[PDB]
């Protein structure tokens, strides 16, 4: 899962709902924390430029 | 001529033919004589008289032939294969005739593929009549492939070795197979010393230069030597003239060969202008046809044409021996008869 | 100004001024109908290829400038006993330095002086892209220029044994003989009559393979040859009957060239009546003439040498080309101009012959004068 | 980016498949006239 | 005879009577003729490449 | 006879040149094709804004000149600047490859 604002155009206010996150990255997030023994809660940027 | 240091002492004088304008043998340089700052610290320059750059020249690459008549396009094998594959085909064509002409349908198939118009016999037996339409078909086949990698080899070309100039890295690490050469003393040598990047290439430059351009040519041809570094509007021409010869591509720095007179003489202006007057006139390219281009070997290393009768020999002996093995089953047959 | 050397820029409206790596050109315009009253300063920013060559002497030499564009008509040509232009600036009103692109030739030089050149340059002449090809006796070309008659007469020859041979074995005449052969070669496309002896009918097979063999390599090679074609520019030099004589022709050429320039008066006192026949088209600017010669209003241009080479290696597609190889047909090159006879003109001629020992100009020119076509 | 191979000769590397082809060919070829014949007599 | 004008007239065959069918198999000869260049010319170019 | 078999071979060969000889240069090499070094008003570069490449641009001093004409014209993120180039608005998109590819 990942928290993170809606319309991604975010001038009018945003909604921080729930949406779900899946590719390349994540997953070797999870390798690693099966690997060190942590949790996490992911979520996504505001102003989504690097 | 060049600028070195002398006796052990701190003088700096002038060696070669421009040394000798300064001491006062003569007072014109009438010659192939380049533009440098060096050389044109105390010497002063016409407006330069020729355009050029310097160039690089090699042995010219050794072509392929025309060809052995069959070799290329085929293996014997293939041959061998088609021509069992042929009687096969008539004694199968010859069971269906009898199972529901044997010396009719060895003249079928060996027709059917010459594309010969002789032959009188037919596929009779239904059976057969389906195998003759695809018998044909595999004719075909087999000949347009043929006509098409014959094609295809008459057509890619030799591979890369253009040595492009001075960033061939063949030119910045020399293996020691390489060997370059300049003439001693030379404009070329002092481009060289005074630049600080190519130092290196200096270095193995240094142990094989030669004494002038005759040595040089005729040691790049006797392949004794694999590249020869010099000024373009001599290589051009040499190129040219005798042509087992070739140059590549690039350019290193542009400059002119000029008239060169002692410091301040009073006839700077009258010659400059004299040679400006030569240039618009058209009398310079004159002489330019006269002497340099009026000859022309070959170019455009692409040559895809020009066969002759060197593929005509494994075909036209074959045709001949046609004949005279003829005469000899002819007088065997007509005994059997 | 000049498109591929020294480019004008206006500045850029935030700051006044406008970005680096160039030099401010000032007291560009003068007034037009009320009063002079100069103010000259609409200072506009310059830069490209003779503006880096001057930048450059400027370090290596100790000294300081400031520069001004020119109103008075362009390069410059004599009249009345007058020089416009940067040549009339650098008479009289003592400009002292006039840099850009300038051509060099014997009047010019009896007035001011000249450093050494720096790019070769001269005339040339331009003409749309020969959109075809040549290739007027191709199907004679390959496959040999003798063979065709050793075949000739082996044929005949074999002609002779099928006679012989087939008179002794088991309506055969050498017509229908040599008929049949003629048409097995090039294609068994003709109703013939066939021998009837066995010995005879091996001893046309092995020339029917023949036949097959040499068909198929005659086709490849055509094919072969024709891949690898060449461009001919349709127009030799500049000293073609095409250029000297145009009414001899159907509808004659129409090229033309920017007057008041050097080529022109170049041109003047070697073919003057071409000279005077060139007065009815003289293109006016450049990419006047560029357009025109897209749109067959033109089909050949005389110009300088080196702007043309760059604008060759610009335009989209490759749709022009200069003529020949390359060639040139008046071999001077650019400089610099500097009042008459100051000291100045030594210390700045070795200056340029410094920047020939260090590539620098291989430099310059692979960042200003290279194009994409033509490679 | 060097250009390409330039084949040659042309061994029955490949021609395997207008051999097979070709026997296939006799292959169904008999197959069918043999069909014709046990059908024919009946 | 139809089959084999395709690939080649490189077949014994019985040719039509009727000047109707003289011309109704020209056209397809025609067909056969640039059929025939079309394939190996093609097979060349791909071969090349 | 000689006459037909001439025509009907430069057919073939004619159609074997048409069908082998491919389209022109456009290759645009990368930061050395000089149509990326004076940039006529028909070509418009794109990167995202705030992004490593505007600071690997900004940093570098030749580059400079593009950098301006770069900087009108530059997207908000990726989406936006491959839909934009798919449809013919933006000529050439500069970015990271391990998403290009
Ligand atoms: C070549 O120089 C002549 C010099 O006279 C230019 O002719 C002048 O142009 C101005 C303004 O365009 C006119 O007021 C003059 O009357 C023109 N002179 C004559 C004699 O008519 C001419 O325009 C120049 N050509 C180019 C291409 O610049
Ligand atoms: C040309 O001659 C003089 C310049 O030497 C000038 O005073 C005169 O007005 C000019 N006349 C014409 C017709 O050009």
């Amino acid at each position: 899962i990942c928290t993170g604002p809606n319309d991604t155009s975010p001038g009018s206010p945003r909604h921080t709902v729930p949406q779900c996150c899946y590719g390349f990255c994540i997953d070797l997030l999870i390798k690693l924390a099966r690997t060190m023994q942590f949790t996490y809660e992911v979520h996504l940027v505001a102003d989504g430029k690097f | 001529g060049t600028q070195e240091r002398v006796q052990n002492s701190n003088k700096k004088e002038w060696n070669g033919m421009m040394g000798e304008l300064l001491s006062g043998q003569a007072d014109m340089i009438v010659a192939p004589l380049t533009i440098n700052n060096e050389r044109a610290q105390y010497i002063e320059f016409s407006k330069p008289f020729k355009y050029q750059g310097l160039t690089i020249l090699v042995k010219k690459e050794i072509p392929r032939s025309t060809l052995d008549s069959f070799m290329q396009p085929f293996q014997s094998t293939l041959w061998l294969l088609v021509g069992l594959s042929v009687h096969v085909v008539a004694v199968m064509l010859y069971l269906l005739d009898r199972f529901s002409t044997l010396s009719s349908a060895m003249w079928f198939s060996w027709g059917v593929l010459l594309n010969s118009g002789i032959g009188e016999g037919a596929p009779r037996s239904f059976s057969a009549r389906i195998l003759g339409m695809v018998w044909a078909g595999f004719a075909m086949i087999i000949v347009a492939s043929y006509t098409a990698n014959l094609a295809a080899f008459l057509v890619l070309d030799r591979p890369e070795e253009r040595i492009t100039g001075i960033n061939d890295p063949r030119l910045r690490n020399p293996s020691d197979k390489f060997i370059y050469a300049t003439v001693k003393q030379s404009s070329v040598d002092i481009y060289f010393r005074r630049q600080v990047e190519l130092s290196t290439m200096y270095r193995h430059m240094e142990k094989h230069n030669y004494e002038s351009a005759a040595e040089a040519i005729q040691a790049v041809r006797d392949n004794k030597l694999h590249a020869f570094i010099w000024d373009s509007a001599v290589l051009e021409f040499e190129a040219s003239q005798k042509c087992d010869l070739v140059t590549t591509g690039e350019l290193f720095f542009r400059s002119g060969f000029g008239i060169g007179m002692r410091k301040d003489s009073p006839w700077k202006q009258q010659v400059s202008l004299s040679i400006l007057k030569s240039h618009e006139n058209g009398f310079m390219e004159d002489l330019d046809k006269t002497w340099v281009r009026y000859q022309e070997c070959d170019s455009r290393s692409n040559a895809p044409a020009t066969l002759t009768c060197e593929n005509m020999a494994g075909v036209f002996m074959l045709v001949a021996g046609g004949i005279v093995a003829g005469i000899f089953l002819i007088f065997i047959e007509i005994a059997y008869k | 100004e000049e498109a591929p050397f020294v480019i004008v820029e206006s500045v850029d409206p935030l700051s006044g001024t406008c970005m680096r790596n160039t030099v401010p050109c000032q007291k560009r315009i003068i007034s037009e109908n009320k009063t002079d009253e100069e103010p000259g300063y609409i200072k506009k920013c310059c830069k490209g290829f003779c503006i880096d060559i001057l930048k450059k002497i400027s370090k290596s030499v100790k000294f300081t400038y400031d520069l001004y564009l020119v109103t008075n008509g362009k390069h410059g040509k004599k009249i009345n006993g007058t020089w416009n232009g940067m040549i009339g600036e650098v008479v009289m009103k003592r400009a002292y330095m006039a840099v850009g692109s300038l051509t060099i030739n014997e009047e010019r030089s009896e007035v001011v002086d000249f450093s050494v050149p720096f790019i070769e340059t001269g005339i040339s002449v331009m003409v749309s892209r020969s959109n075809g090809t040549v290739s007027p006796s191709a199907f004679l070309e390959p496959f040999s220029a003798c063979v065709w008659v050793m075949m000739f007469v082996m044929l005949l020859i074999v002609s002779a044994v099928a006679v012989f041979v087939f008179e002794y074995f088991s309506s055969f005449t050498i017509g229908k003989a040599i008929w049949l052969l003629w048409g097995l070669v090039f294609n068994n496309s003709v109703p013939v009559q066939n021998p009837k002896g066995t010995t005879s009918k091996i001893m046309v097979s092995v020339w029917a393979f023949f036949a097959v063999i040499f068909l198929a390599s005659y086709t490849a090679n055509l094919a072969a040859f024709m891949i690898q074609e060449e461009y001919v520019d349709q127009v030799s030099g500049l000293s073609d009957k095409k250029f000297q004589r145009p009414n001899d022709f159907s509808p004659p050429f129409r090229f033309g060239t920017v007057p008041n320039g050097s080529t022109e008066r170049n041109i003047r006192n070697n073919y003057a009546e071409m000279h005077a026949y060139m007065g009815k088209f003289n293109q006016r600017g450049v990419d006047d003439a560029l357009l025109s010669l897209k749109t067959g209003k033109l089909d050949a241009f005389i110009y300088d040498a080196a702007v043309l080479n760059y604008m060759a290696g610009r335009d989209e597609g490759c749709k022009l080309v200069t003529i020949g190889s390359g060639k040139v047909f008046a071999s001077t090159g650019y400089g610099i101009a500097i009042q008459k006879d100051s000291g100045w003109k030594r210390q700045v001629d070795l200056a340029i012959l410094q920047l020939f020992g260090d590539g620098e100009m291989e430099e310059l020119e692979a960042l200003w004068l290279t194009g994409i076509c033509h490679n | 980016e060097k250009n390409e191979v330039m084949s040659s000769q042309l061994d029955i590397d490949n021609m395997a498949g207008v051999f097979y082809m070709l026997g296939a060919a006799m292959a169904l070829s008999l197959i069918t006239f043999i069909s014709e014949h046990l059908f024919y007599w009946q």
